């Protein structure tokens, strides 16, 4: 898992 | 979507990495927000979720040694202290 892939999946709104 | 301005630490972290201005949409903020830890390598290598900003900027800013991207709701949250509107 990179960090990348881990913080794209935060609440966009 | 969701117009917010950053606070004034934040908004210095916000120009560091290109972004020149006042509003944002969520997603601007965390796209940039993400820029600059991935830029300034503040990640763990081995386990990629876990970032460190005693020695940073980002540190003053949500007032913790380190933190992991993998609890949404602490992100979140701290990431909103530092917002308005």
């Amino acid at each position: 898992e990179t960090f990348s892939d881990l913080w794209k999946l935060l609440p966009e709104n | 979507e969701t117009l917010v301005r950053p606070k004034p630490l934040l908004l210095k972290l916000l120009k560091s990495v290109g972004a020149q201005k006042d509003t944002y949409t969520m997603k601007e903020v965390l796209f940039y927000l993400g820029q600059y830890i991935m830029t300034k390598r503040l990640y763990d290598e081995k386990q990629q979720h876990i970032v460190y900003c005693s020695n940073d900027l980002l540190g003053d800013l949500f007032g913790v040694p380190s933190f992991s991207v993998k609890e949404h709701r602490k992100i979140y949250t701290m990431i909103y202290r530092n917002l308005v509107v």
